[PDB]
């Protein structure tokens, strides 16, 4: 048990914060296209949008008796409150792919 | 290592063990001190190159 | 030879270890070194002639930086020559044989380094045995010999200031250019 | 200023330290 | 023979690769040079960035005050320079000399 | 019932489990070249360098620096190459300090062996490396 | 042959070479039996 | 086959077989809800796989209901191969 | 004499036993005996199922075979258990207890290795021993 | 391995010995004290240099002393 767990860590560890060590050295040495970011080599967390998306369209649908979304950070509208944002979509890319790899960690 | 297929053909001549009690306090102590220095060297450095 | 002999038992005795696997003051390294001095030779002269000949296309041209990466930038920010590179590429080749030769030898072929328990090739001397025909005797005299003019050739090219292609060139007689 | 000839002497003597400095070792 | 060939590396790169002979002309405006960068890994906007220097390769500058202390001493061509450091190659053999012979 | 204790010895740091016992684990290992019956040193490490040479061109030519250049899949090339020759001294510095005179029943286990299985490693990895390159520039 | 030409030699070499070569003679010296 | 050092294990396929109408026939039972159309589970993805194969090469993108399906229908299709394979290890008296 | 073909406790094995290091070093066996079958804590983690008669158990560490001891003693009221010492070659040492008798308990016979015939402040200072093989505790 | 001592000052007490997991000590006849016994330690092959001996001992200052010295397999406590 312990000798996985502790390899997972190093494998998470590497493959998380190896990622931001890799970006702050491409971006220092002026080569932003070789890092990894939505505008270079991207790392999309696909499940999470894939989620994101059955989510947004349950209502009326999976959840037919449902009128709107369990959370607009899904998708949908901008909710406002005098002229704050209460809430909204919340978009995951690159960096929220990293992050969440961190976490894991 | 040793329970693990194909690598188990590979064996260590020197058995691996935790640094020594002082051996740890050394080299936490050098990471310390050279953390220290060159985390201050760039700040003297670009901190007076910046601004004059 | 008392000089020599001696010679070899002090870097015997200060470096065993190298030694006793034929490297540093031995026979087979005389040996090998000779071997590369005259295939060296060669090359040198092939060079001279494929330059002066317009073998090597676009010479001058210097490689760019987008498509070779940044391998091709020298010091004092000065790009390599297509003819610098190619040169290179020539040597990436022989090697590349190097290496398969002393790692994965040919059952028949000398081996790089001696064996476990296997002694040196006795000295040679002063001057080898004068053995005419494809013998380790005639190998000997022509890898000395090679090993000399490489010495001589880029000992010339220093004190003189000329480039060790026209040294070889006028040492031949303007003949390759 | 300083030619490839200045270069290549000073290579040259670098070898006189390193080749010292291999005795010194070894006799160490 | 460690400090002496430490010394001579100084005096060599700058000779070799610094501005000596420029910042001289005008010591409080022009960044004396440490050495020349070469760094496979640099892309080309980072060369730019560390070309900034007068000359046309990238440069470290220096913050040593070697230029200081040598223009103050008497120093004042590249030739200057490079015989120092030829010079201080010597003693640093001579030393490495006496370490292996005081050990006989 | 089906984790049992391992080569029927309780006191030994191992357990039998379907990873490590079952029938098909047994059938992959032991047919692997590093296993496999009746192969010599050399065989064995020319199979291994075949693998590991054919694959290890991939990451380079398509993640590198010089993946957007036309010449990617070279620049892909000499850096297996350059791998290739490190874990080759990998494999020679192993060997060296591993054996000396103890003549073993197993053959691999052997100074003359392992310098076998490293001479095939190195002409099978480039090989392999070589041959990925003859697909990939065609395809 | 230029100077010019020196850092692209002498870098790899100094980078690359002589510490794999230092590494590997000390590994070799540290693990020898004698 | 054996699942361990010295253990014999039957490895059925009707299993398979049975887990597999077990599934399919049920969840091919029609639905009203706008993703189902009006078929069942079984149809809707059987569908979706003929459609995408349609354009052999594209692959299904995000938010092609191919995906939803295909989830929806292996969860189905794993739960009753689990207790399947439960049931007839019960039978042959693992335990 | 240890006898090899005594039969062990009743253990569904653990990753915690003896690597090859017991193999081709050394490995320790402790014997006993018990008058029921019993569960006990295995010193490599896990509970084992003692025999009614003789037992016999191989470990990795001498450390390990007096643990087990220890609770045999305290917990079972066992102290008959014997510990050797297994070489690869087929070698046998008796360890434990050397003599028959337990260590803590005197016992004519033993001779007193490593006592010193003065209090510790008594001891020289490090330069008194400087360049010679002696120790100050010596 | 490390080397244990046992200094006049002993009252055999018998609590090192009884501390010591490794079996390294025993108790051996004496005249000196009052329990007409002494601590030995017969055994520093075996002395892992855990000082649980030391921390049993009830004089002041201690009547046995570990020095720690040359490591082996035994002493650094290795299974494998
Ligand atoms: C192997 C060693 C070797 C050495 C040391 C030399 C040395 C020399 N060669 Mg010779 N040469 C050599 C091999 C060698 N060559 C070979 C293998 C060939 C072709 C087979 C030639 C063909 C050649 C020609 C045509 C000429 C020389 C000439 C010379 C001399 C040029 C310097 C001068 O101008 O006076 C110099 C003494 C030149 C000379 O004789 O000086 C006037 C000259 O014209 N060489
Ligand atoms: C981690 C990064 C990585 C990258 C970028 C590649 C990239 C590649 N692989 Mg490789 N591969 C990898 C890891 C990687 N591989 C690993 C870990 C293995 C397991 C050993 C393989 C085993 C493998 C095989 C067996 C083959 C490829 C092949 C390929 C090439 C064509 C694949 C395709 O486009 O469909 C492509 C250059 C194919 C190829 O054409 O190589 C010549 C091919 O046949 N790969
Ligand atoms: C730790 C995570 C991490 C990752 C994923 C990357 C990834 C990358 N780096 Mg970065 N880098 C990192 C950390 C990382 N880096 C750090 C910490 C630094 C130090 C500052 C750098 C500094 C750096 C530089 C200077 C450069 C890169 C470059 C690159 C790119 C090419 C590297 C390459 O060719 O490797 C070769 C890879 C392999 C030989 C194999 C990889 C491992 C395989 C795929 C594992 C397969 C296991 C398999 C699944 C097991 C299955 C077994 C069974 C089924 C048989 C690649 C995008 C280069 C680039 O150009 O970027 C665009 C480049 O020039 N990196
Ligand atoms: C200190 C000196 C040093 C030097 C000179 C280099 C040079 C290079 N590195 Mg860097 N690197 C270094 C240290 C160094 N590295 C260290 C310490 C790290 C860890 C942080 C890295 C991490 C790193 C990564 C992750 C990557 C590089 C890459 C590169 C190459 C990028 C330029 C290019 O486009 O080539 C393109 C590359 C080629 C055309 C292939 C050249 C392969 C050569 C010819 C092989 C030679 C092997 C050698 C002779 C074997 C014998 C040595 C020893 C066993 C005796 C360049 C060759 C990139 C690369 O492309 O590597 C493959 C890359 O992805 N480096
Ligand atoms: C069995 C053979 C096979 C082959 C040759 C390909 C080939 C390709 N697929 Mg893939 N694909 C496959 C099975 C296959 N696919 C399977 C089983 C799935 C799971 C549903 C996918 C899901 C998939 C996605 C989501 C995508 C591809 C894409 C691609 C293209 C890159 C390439 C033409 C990519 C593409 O270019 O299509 C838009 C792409 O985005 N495929
Ligand atoms: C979804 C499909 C499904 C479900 C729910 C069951 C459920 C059951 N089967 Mg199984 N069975 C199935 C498919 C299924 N079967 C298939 C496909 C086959 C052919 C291979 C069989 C062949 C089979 C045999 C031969 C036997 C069973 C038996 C059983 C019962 C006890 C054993 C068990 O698995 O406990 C499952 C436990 C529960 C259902 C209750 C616990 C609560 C659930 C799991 C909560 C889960 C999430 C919250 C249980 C009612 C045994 C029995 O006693 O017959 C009546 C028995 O002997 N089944
Ligand atoms: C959360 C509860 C849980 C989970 C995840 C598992 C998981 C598993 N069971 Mg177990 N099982 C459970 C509870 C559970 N069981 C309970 C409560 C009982 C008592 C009825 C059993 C009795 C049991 C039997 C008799 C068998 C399994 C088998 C299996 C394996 C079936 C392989 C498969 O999934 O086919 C896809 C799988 C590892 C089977 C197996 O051995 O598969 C290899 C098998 O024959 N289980
Ligand atoms: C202890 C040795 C360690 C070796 C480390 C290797 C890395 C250093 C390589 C530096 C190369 C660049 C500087 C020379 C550059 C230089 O001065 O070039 C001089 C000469 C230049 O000739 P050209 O015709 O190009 O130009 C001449 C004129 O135009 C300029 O004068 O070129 C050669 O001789 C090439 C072959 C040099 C071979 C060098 C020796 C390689 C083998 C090692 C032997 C050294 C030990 C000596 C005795 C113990
Ligand atoms: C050309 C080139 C190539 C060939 C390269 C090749 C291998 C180059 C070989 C050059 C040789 C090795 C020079 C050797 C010159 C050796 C000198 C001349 C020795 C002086 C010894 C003294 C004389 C000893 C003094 C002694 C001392 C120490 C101690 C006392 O005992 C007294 C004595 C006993 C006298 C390629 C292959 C790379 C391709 C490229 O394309 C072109
Ligand atoms: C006055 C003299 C001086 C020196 C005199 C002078 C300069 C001596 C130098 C001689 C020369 C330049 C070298 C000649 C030797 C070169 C030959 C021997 C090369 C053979 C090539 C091979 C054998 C064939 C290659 C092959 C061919 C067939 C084709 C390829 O495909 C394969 C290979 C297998 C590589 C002093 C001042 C130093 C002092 C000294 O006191 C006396
Ligand atoms: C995904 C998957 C998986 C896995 C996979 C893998 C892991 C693979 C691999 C594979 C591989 C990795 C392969 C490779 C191959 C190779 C090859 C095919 C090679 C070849 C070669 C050649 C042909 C040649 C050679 C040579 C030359 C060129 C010349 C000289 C030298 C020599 C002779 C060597 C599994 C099954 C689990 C499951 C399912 C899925
Ligand atoms: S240090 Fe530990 S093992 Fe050594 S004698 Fe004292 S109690 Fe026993």
């Amino acid at each position: 048990i312990i000798s996985h767990l502790n390899w997972v860590c190093i494998f998470l560890g590497f493959h998380s914060f190896g990622l931001y060590i890799h970006n702050d050295t491409m971006r220092a040495l002026g080569r932003p296209q070789d890092m990894f970011s939505d505008v270079a080599i991207q790392l999309q967390p696909i499940f999470a949008q894939w989620i994101q998306n059955c989510h947004s369209i349950a209502p009326g649908n999976t959840a037919p008796n449902v009128l709107a979304t369990t959370s607009y950070v899904f998708g949908g509208d901008i909710i406002s409150v005098g002229n704050k944002i209460a809430i909204m979509p919340m978009s995951l890319g690159t960096a929220d792919f990293m992050v969440h790899h961190i976490h894991a960690f | 290592h040793e329970r693990t297929p194909l690598a188990n053909l590979i064996k260590w001549k020197d058995k691996p063990v935790a640094l020594s009690i002082v051996q740890a306090r050394l080299v936490g102590l050098a990471h310390f001190a050279v953390g220290y220095i060159l985390t201050y060297a760039p700040f003297v450095i670009a901190s007076t190159v910046g601004k004059f | 030879l008392g000089i020599f002999r001696q010679a070899m038992k002090d870097f015997a005795s200060e470096y065993p270890d190298f030694v006793s696997r034929g490297l540093g003051v031995t026979s087979k390294a005389e040996r090998w070194n000779g071997r590369h001095a005259m295939f060296g030779l060669l090359a040198i002269v092939l060079t001279g002639y494929a330059k002066g000949h317009g073998w090597i296309p676009n010479a001058d041209q210097v490689l760019d930086m987008q498509q070779w990466g940044t391998l091709v930038m020298e010091g004092f920010n000065q790009k390599i020559t297509n003819e610098r590179a190619i040169v290179l590429v020539a040597h990436i080749h022989v090697l590349l044989v190097s290496i398969a030769a002393a790692i994965a030898p040919f059952s028949f072929q000398d081996r790089l380094l001696l064996r476990p328990g296997e002694k040196d090739e006795e000295p040679a001397g002063l001057l080898p045995p004068f053995k005419l025909g494809l013998t380790k005797e005639a190998e000997l005299w022509n890898g000395r010999l090679a090993m000399l003019g490489v010495t001589f050739i880029v000992a010339t090219s220093i004190i003189t200031g000329q480039s060790i292609l026209d040294v070889v060139n006028k040492g031949l007689g303007n003949i390759l250019y | 200023m300083i030619n490839d000839s200045q270069i290549f002497i000073a290579l040259i003597l670098s070898l006189v330290p390193a080749v010292l400095a291999l005795k010194l070792a070894r006799e160490l | 023979a460690i400090i002496f060939l430490w010394t001579s590396g100084n005096l060599f790169h700058v000779a070799w690769q610094g501005n000596f002979e420029k910042w001289i002309l005008n010591p409080t405006k022009i960044k004396p040079i440490a050495h020349a960068i070469w760094d496979p890994h640099f892309g080309q906007a980072a060369l730019k960035a560390f070309s900034q220097t007068g000359v046309d390769y990238p440069t470290n500058i220096s913050y040593s005050g070697l230029y200081h202390w040598w223009y103050t001493i008497g120093i004042r061509t590249n030739n200057d320079l490079y015989l120092g450091a030829l010079f201080l190659l010597v003693i640093s053999g001579l030393f490495l000399f006496a370490g292996w012979l005081h050990l006989q | 019932d089906f984790i049992k204790p391992y080569n029927d010895d309780p006191f030994v740091g191992n357990l039998a489990t379907p990873i490590n016992t079952s029938s098909l684990t047994k059938n992959l290992l032991g047919n692997l070249p590093i296993y496999r019956r009746r192969l010599s040193p050399l065989l064995r490490g020319l199979e291994i360098g075949m693998a590991h040479g054919y694959f290890f061109i991939g990451p380079f030519y398509k993640l590198g620096p010089l993946r957007n250049s036309e010449i990617a899949l070279l620049s892909g090339f000499l850096s297996c190459v350059g791998l290739i020759i490190f874990l080759t001294v990998g494999l020679l510095l192993y060997g060296n300090t591993s054996f000396d005179k103890d003549e073993s029943k197993d053959q691999l286990q052997t100074s003359e062996g392992w310098n076998q299985f490293t001479a095939g490693f190195l002409v099978g990895a480039i090989g392999g490396a070589g041959f990925a390159y003859l697909i990939l520039v065609n395809l | 042959m230029t100077a010019s030409y020196l850092p692209s030699i002498l870098v790899p070499i100094i980078g690359l070479v002589f510490p794999f070569i230092s590494m590997a003679l000390f590994f070799i010296y540290v693990e020898q039996e004698e | 086959f054996q699942i361990s050092e010295d253990t014999p294990f039957d490895a059925n396929p009707l299993v398979i077989i049975v887990a597999l109408l077990g599934w399919t026939l049920p969840a091919s039972i029609p639905s009203n809800i706008p993703i189902l159309h009006g078929t069942g589970l079984t149809q809707a993805f059987f569908t979706s796989i003929q459609s995408n194969l349609a354009e052999w090469p594209k692959g299904p993108a995000l938010d092609d209901p191919f995906w939803l399906y295909m989830v929806l229908w292996h969860v189905g299709l794993f739960i009753v191969l689990f207790f399947g394979t439960i049931g007839y290890g019960i039978s042959k008296n693992r335990v | 004499t240890l006898n090899l073909k005594m039969p062990s406790p009743s253990f569904g094995g653990s990753t915690g036993g003896w690597l090859r290091s017991a193999e081709n070093e050394e490995k320790y066996a402790i014997t006993w005996i018990s008058k029921n079958e019993e569960v006990f804590e295995m010193p490599t983690a896990g509970a084992a199922l003692m025999r009614s008669g003789e037992n016999l158990l191989y470990f990795a560490r001498k450390e390990q075979c007096l643990s087990l001891g220890t609770q045999l003693k305290t917990q079972f009221k066992i102290d008959n258990y014997k510990i050797y010492r297994v070489f690869p070659n087929g070698e046998i040492q008796y360890l434990h207890p050397k003599d028959g008798v337990f260590p803590e308990k005197v016992n004519e016979g033993r001779k007193a290795i490593n006592t010193l015939t003065r209090s510790i402040g008594k001891n020289p200072d490090p330069v008194v021993v400087k360049f010679i093989n002696k120790q100050t505790f010596e | 391995a490390h080397n244990v001592k046992i200094y006049d000052t002993c009252i055999g007490c018998t609590q090192c010995v009884r501390a010591c997991p490794c079996d390294v000590l025993e108790m051996v006849p004496w005249d000196g004290c009052k329990a007409l016994q002494i601590a030995s330690a017969p055994r520093t092959e075996d002395c892992v240099g855990c000082k649980r001996c030391e921390t049993a001992c009830p004089t002041d200052f201690l009547s046995i002393r570990v020095y720690l010295g040359a490591e082996t397999s035994r002493s650094m406590g290795l299974a494998y």
